[PDB]
RNA sequence: GCCAGGAGGUUGGCUUAGAAGCAGCCAUCCUUUAAAGAGUGCGUAAUAGCUCACUGGUCGAGUGGCGCCGCGCCGAAAAUGA
């Protein structure tokens, strides 16, 4: 299981949501991780791929 | 209720805290030792510090009273002979020098504290206590 | 200490008392409870 | 035997600052118990037996009376620190109205002032009804507890009101397992009406919630109620998500949250390692219902070593959690000692030849690197210098010849661990066009470093902690003892309040499970915080002792 | 043996988280005095306290130590019954 890229913590449980999709990297990359799940909740500050990259609605209060 | 307790300590100027054994001695007192800090610091304002004895009392109805004394002679020589912390070991290294006037005032200042409340002993007395800290002497 | 051939006065507050036949060394704190043996 | 008044009384204003005014005095010390006098409402509730099938309340058996009387007087006079009627009453010599007692007393009581030491005996049913009455007299009602603190859906202050008409707003606590009605949540609401068989929603992680049936543990049997009231307490069924401390409002109920955030801080660190790591992720399912039933502990894995550290706050804590393991989860893990993060370095200036005089096919890849190496303080960082004797070794190796230095550093010459806290330097080299690569002088750097560190005066810098000791002077002397006996030397002692904290140095290997110790020497005055400082050498013998194989 | 004094510079300096007679290097004083140390042990977190040293009060006749010689006593357990 890979991950959704930048901004991780994960340590060793997380419930990494086995997903699915290799690339030209890590002879596997099948069954990814999701953030949000039971751990990770995305990049500390993300402004796009918040469909996996955790972050809710950047409510910058202004 | 608490009837009479005159406990004297060795509280130096600067420390404004009721830290033990000031606690288990002046708690049974109702000690205004925060007034002892702010009245005795200015009492020796010419420097504003140095280690000084004290004495504090309670008069049944919570009544403090502060009684101050005079500086130490080991410090009244680090200022005089110009030591930093001293002359590292009394029997090897020596700093400045004592003669026939500085020791005079080392005895003068501490006239009613040394032991023999008489000048005609004090000079050579702490001049001998000078070799105990290791400060050399000039003899004539 | 406590039972041994060699038995000193070690701490001044001890005494050597030739009791019941043989030499002992008694004190207050019986940790120096020596004895010729 | 040991039963007394003065005992506990005395120990109240010597161990905190309690102001124990008391209202009941026993009849007969040890074995000779038969009843109590009441200096409160002026009576003598006497229980003429043990099991308590037949009691009484006759006046004083002749000898007490005036005894109790003095203390009764105390009460009124003490009540001169509250209103203005009781005080002036003691001035007048006036008799206290039986209810102004209820006043002034309950007043101070709830205001955290007086200390209604109602008392008694259980196994011999003696002194129970009086304190039942004393609960129904001086034990605070929700109406009396000042405005609860909390957050808003937006973020500021809250005003959780008693009012049984306001917005639904609850809190819950205990995670009950049970057969019939399954997951049961033990709750104290706060503010808002909640119907049974209705709906709600978790005001925490956002989860609509269906209340099944409100319940109440009524001693013997559990009773199902029509609804939960704004300020009562109850345990509901369902809510198949709500953990603990979750603020639970209604379906609407302006999505409000609460303030309270507690802390079960760590004190124990025990290691645990299964046979094969197959049983390990198995025990990870075990935790998947261990660290999800009891909040507390932290199942976190040390980086430098394997094995997940089961950390927590209590000796018996981790021990009994470990009982539950081999009991009903059955895990075979020879419960081990926690490992340590071992680093290392050297102690001398070394100069060697990093010559890679090696041609192969014709491409060579050869690198003669000439380093001088310098070492520096345990705490600095990492240093090397842009140190060309003039301009030999190519500038492509400058950001790469040092790599193999930094590379031949992730594993030392001894047992081998990240060798940190050193300067380095260099000075010269040898260069050629095609017979020289980036990784070539990276590797030349590697050889140079292995030689210059194996022959550089070895060492091991084991890590050491700063630990403040939270304890008064007595057991302080004692623990200065202990800590000193733990291969380290303290350094710190700034006088504190109800205690006196000692800042300490202790070698991380030692000081192991210090809580298991400490909580014994001090009997339990407090403990310590795990402030980590830095590392230094183990005394010669501890070095070669770890040279295993 | 008993009573009592048993002190002041002082927390000697040097070290040291602190080393105050008192865990440690140097040292290697001077004075109030009849007499009281830069200390002998215990104890303290380091102070505190206790304490020996020393000198009087009582006392009333012998006492303390160092070496030698003779005989001894511990040192000193194995096997059929002494």
């Amino acid at each position: 299981a890979y991950i959704p890229g930048e901004g991780h913590n994960l340590q060793e449980h997380s419930v990494v949501l086995i997903r699915g999709g290799r690339v030209k990297d890590l002879p596997g990359v099948r069954y990814h991780i999701v953030r949000g799940v039971y751990d990770a909740a995305g990049v500390k500050d993300r402004k796009k791929s918040r469909s996996k990259y955790g972050t809710k609605k950047p409510k910058e209060a202004a | 209720k608490k009837v009479v307790a005159v406990v004297k300590l060795q509280l130096p100027a600067g420390k404004a805290t009721p830290a033990p054994p000031v606690g288990p001695a002046l708690g049974q007192h109702g000690a205004n030792i925060m007034e002892f800090v702010k009245a005795f610091n200015a009492a020796t304002a010419n420097m504003g510090d140095a280690i000084v004895p004290v004495e504090i009392t309670i008069y049944a109805d919570r009544s403090f009273t502060f009684v101050t004394k005079t500086p130490p002679a080991s410090y009244l020589i680090r200022k005089a002979a110009g030591l930093e912390k001293g002359a590292h070991k009394p029997g090897r290294e020596k700093v400045g020098r004592i003669t026939w006037e500085q020791v005079l005032e080392i005895a003068k200042q501490k006239m009613p504290d040394l032991n023999t409340t008489d000048l005609e002993a004090a000079a050579r007395m702490i001049a001998g206590s000078a070799r105990s800290m290791g400060v050399e002497v000039v003899g004539a | 200490m406590k039972v041994r051939a060699s038995v000193k006065r070690i701490c001044d507050k001890c005494k050597v008392i030739r009791r019941h036949g043989r030499v002992y060394v008694i004190c207050e704190n019986p940790k120096h409870k020596q004895r010729q043996g | 035997t040991g039963a007394d008044l003065w005992l506990v009384i005395r120990t109240m204003q010597e161990r905190l600052g309690a102001r124990p005014v008391v209202m009941q005095l026993p009849i007969g010390r040890e074995d000779t118990f038969s009843g109590i006098i009441d200096v409160l409402r002026m009576k003598a509730y006497t229980y003429g037996n043990d099991l308590g099938t037949d009691i009484r309340e006759i006046p004083i058996p002749e000898e007490y009376l005036d005894q109790a009387r003095e203390y009764h007087e105390k009460l009124v006079e003490v009540a001169a620190d509250f209103d203005e009627n009781i005080m002036l009453k003691y001035l007048e010599g006036e008799e206290p109205t039986e209810e102004e007692l209820v006043a002034a007393i309950r007043k101070g009581t709830i205001d955290l002032k007086i200390t209604p030491v109602f008392l008694g005996s259980a196994l011999k049913n003696k002194g129970v009804q009086l304190l039942l009455d004393a609960v129904v007299d001086y034990l605070p009602s929700p109406l009396d507890i000042p405005p609860i603190k909390g957050t808003t859906p937006e973020g500021e202050v809250v005003e959780i009101h008693p009012d049984p008409n306001g917005p639904l707003a609850a809190l819950a606590f205990k995670i009950m397992a049970d057969p019939y009605v399954g997951r049961l949540t033990f709750i104290r609401v706060y503010s808002g009406t909640l119907t049974s068989g209705s709906y709600v929603y978790n005001t925490t992680k956002g989860r609509k919630e269906r209340v099944a049936r409100l319940l109440r543990m009524h001693a013997n049997h559990r009773e199902e109620v029509e609804e939960l009231k704004a300020g009562d307490l109850g345990a509901v069924v369902g809510l198949k998500e709500t953990i603990t401390g979750d603020t639970l409002v209604g379906e609407d109920a302006p999505r409000v949250i609460l303030e309270s955030i507690e802390v079960p801080e760590p004190v124990i660190d025990v290691a645990i390692e299964p046979k094969t790591k197959a049983d390990q992720e198995k025990l990870s399912q075990a935790l998947a219902r261990l660290a999800e039933e009891d909040p507390t502990f932290r199942v976190s894995t040390h980086p430098e070593t394997g094995q997940t550290i089961i950390s927590g706050m209590g000796e018996l804590h981790l021990e009994i959690i470990v009982d539950r393991l081999k009991r009903e989860f059955k895990v075979d893990a020879n419960v081990g000692k926690p490992q340590v993060a071992y680093r290392e370095t050297i102690t001398k200036p070394v100069d060697v030849e990093g010559k890679f005089i090696r041609q192969t096919g014709g491409r060579g890849q050869y690198g003669h690197v000439k380093i001088k190496v310098e070492p520096l303080p345990r705490g600095s960082g990492f240093e090397f210098v842009n140190a060309i004797v003039g301009g030999v070794i190519p500038k492509e190796y400058i950001p790469a010849v040092q790599k193999g230095i930094e590379e031949a550093m992730q594993s030392g010459p001894l047992i081998g661990f990240p060798v940190v806290d050193i300067k380095v330097t260099l000075y010269d080299g040898s260069y050629h066009e095609v017979d020289s690569s980036e990784m070539a002088f990276k590797i030349a750097g590697s050889m140079a470093i292995k030689e210059a560190v194996q022959k550089g005066d070895p060492v091991i810098l084991e890590p050491i902690m700063r630990v403040e000791v939270t304890t008064p002077e007595e057991y302080m002397g004692d623990v200065i003892g202990d800590l000193n006996a733990r291969r380290g030397q303290i350094l710190g002692m700034e006088p504190r309040g109800n205690a006196q904290v000692i800042r300490a140095f202790v070698p991380l290997a030692e000081m192991f499970g210090y809580a298991t110790d400490l909580r014994s020497k001090t009997q339990g005055r407090g403990s310590f915080v795990m402030f980590f400082d830095h590392y230094q050498e183990v005394p010669k013998q501890v070095q070669e002792k770890l040279i295993k194989g």
